[PDB]
């Protein structure tokens, strides 16, 4: 069990730690988060009292390092950074937590809530799409475009999410244009999977992880991207039958896990009402339909 | 975006445009079968492509051959459509190409949009207009050449025949759209006003009646009457 100390919370703050949040009084004695289980990625996330606008936060797995959290007080923001000397970092953690300044990750033992959000997620994959190289966490928040966004403005500050577009070169082959575009197998299984993806555990990642950034910042770019990878998949007359059982395993915990009063922005009407009742997929996500349906009749 | 009254002057401009009209492409006629059940038997059909501000129409026959062992065809009639049109764009000369396409239904946008991904600057638009271009197939000669195809075939026909040796391409559009407006509303009205007089042909090489401009004016007003009369008669008032 890994923890992120905090250096101190000089500014009122509501703190995000994966799916749980903690609301933090300025100059309030908090030294951060233990019991943070090791195996998964996670994210820690921030929206300042004064200014609920500009949701930010860092993905970080444990196992790459020591990492705590600090106020810089010229940027305004709660900053990861990595400790590099094991012993000073292990002395902070052990003065911290015996003096119980510490929040614990408050994982229910029954709960695999947090496993099914980012079963497929992994550290390096997020380092491809936000790209930082000189640390090994990274840095998503609210207004980060995406690369697909750009083209229709700062590089270096972008979500690099694979670029599906529906109507381009790449998702339709010449001479079989009604095919391609009315069945995408071919841009799924061939172009995206064999293609860039190289596997469907790659794919569901990144879309693991589109989904979690639309959520936790209101990353609109984000949304898109999840939503697309949706699309695209159940837009497929053809997709391997374990693939569709993880899809709706993983579209199902996403629902199940987004605020009820987010469904009108985070959820695009057009594309559920596609995947859930035209698509050719439309009878094969069971668990998906009967959550949707039980908990947003009325998006339907 | 879309083309509408407002933005009507873009058509007699500079920048070479088609108009695709998918409407004639896929026809049938439907009958009972032996067994009382109901069938359709497709007929020939065409693409109605059209440059309004010179007239020229690329009339690309769809023989019914198209369909043999085809499903979904009212969806097959759209894609068929954008290949034509695609195809038609590619055996152009580069200066000839247009730079805008309008469909005449908003079905026809994304499998024309698809077909023409080479072509990323040629500008695939809707229009708000309800352009009559349906009744193309009330022209008699277009008519026969469509029903004669034993074979796919491209015509090349000016629909304007020599109005614009007279007129400019808006006046010369507004008598089209009214022509073609009369006879999709009253078809037999249409074309009792059109050949009345037998002493006014239709030249060999042309579509309608060789009329003087004080003929024409007659004709124009005859065709409003009919349009409005057929629209007291559909509406009662």
């Amino acid at each position: 069990m890994n923890t992120v100390p905090f250096t101190s919370a000089p500014i009122e703050v509501t703190i995000g730690i994966d799916q749980y949040s903690f609301n933090v009084k300025e100059n309030q004695p908090f030294h951060g988060i233990k019991d943070i289980p090791i195996g998964h990625v996670h994210v820690i996330h921030f929206q300042h009292a004064d200014n609920s606008s500009m949701r930010y936060g860092y993905w970080f797995d444990c196992r790459m390092g020591n990492f705590y959290i600090q106020y810089d007080p010229k940027d305004g923001l709660y900053k990861m950074m990595e400790e590099r000397d094991g012993a000073k970092f292990e002395n902070i953690v052990h003065n911290f937590k015996e003096r119980q300044m510490m929040v614990s990750y408050p994982k229910i033992d029954e709960d695999d809530t947090w496993y099914n959000l980012t079963e497929f997620v992994q550290m390096d994959k997020i380092r491809k799409i936000v790209r930082k190289d000189e640390n090994q966490f990274s840095y998503v928040d609210s207004s980060m475009t995406t690369v697909q966004e750009n083209e229709l403005s700062d590089p270096a500050h972008s979500l690099n999410y694979t670029v599906i577009n529906f109507k381009s070169r790449e998702a339709i082959r010449p001479g079989h244009e009604m095919e391609d575009f009315l069945d995408k197998s071919y841009y799924l299984n061939t172009v995206m999977l064999q293609g860039i993806f190289k596997n469907s555990s790659n794919y569901f990642g990144e879309l693991q992880f589109a989904f979690l950034n639309a959520m936790f910042f209101g990353n609109y770019g984000s949304s898109l991207q999840w939503h697309a990878m949706i699309e695209l998949i159940c837009s497929s007359a053809t997709v391997p039958k374990h693939m569709l059982d993880k899809l709706d395993e993983i579209l199902y915990y996403q629902i199940k896990t987004l605020p009820e009063q987010y469904s009108d922005i985070l959820l695009n009407e057009r594309v559920w009402n596609i995947c859930l009742y035209s698509s050719f997929q439309k009878n094969s996500l069971h668990n998906t339909e009967k959550i949707m349906e039980n908990k947003y009749p009325e998006l339907l | 975006g879309a083309m509408n009254s407002s933005n009507y002057a873009e058509l007699f401009n500079n920048d070479i445009k088609l108009f695709v009209d998918d409407t004639n492409v896929y026809r049938v006629t439907v009958h009972k079968t032996f067994e009382g059940n109901v069938a359709t038997k497709a007929i020939n059909g065409c693409i109605f492509t059209l440059n309004p501000k010179t007239g020229h129409l690329f009339l690309k026959i769809i023989h019914t051959s198209v369909w043999a062992g085809q499903k979904r065809l009212s969806q097959l009639a759209k894609w068929k459509t954008a290949e034509e049109v695609s195809a038609l764009v590619r055996s152009l000369p580069k200066e000839e190409q247009p730079k805008q396409i309008i469909v005449t239904r908003k079905a026809m946008l994304d499998p024309l949009e698809v077909h023409m991904l080479d072509f990323p600057n040629i500008a695939i638009r809707p229009t708000e207009l309800r352009l009559p271009f349906s009744a193309a197939m009330s022209i008699d000669k277009l008519s026969d050449v469509v029903m004669k195809a034993t074979e796919p075939q491209m015509v090349l026909f000016n629909i304007y025949d020599d109005w614009l040796d007279r007129i400019s391409s808006y006046t010369a559009f507004s008598r089209l759209t009214l022509l073609l407006r009369a006879l999709k509303t009253n078809e037999e009205s249409a074309k009792m006003i059109l050949l009345s007089d037998p002493t006014i042909t239709i030249k060999s090489y042309h579509l309608w009646p060789s009329f003087t401009d004080e003929q024409w004016i007659t004709i124009e007003s005859q065709m409003r009457d009919l349009i409005l009369t057929e629209y007291g008669r559909k509406y009662n008032v």
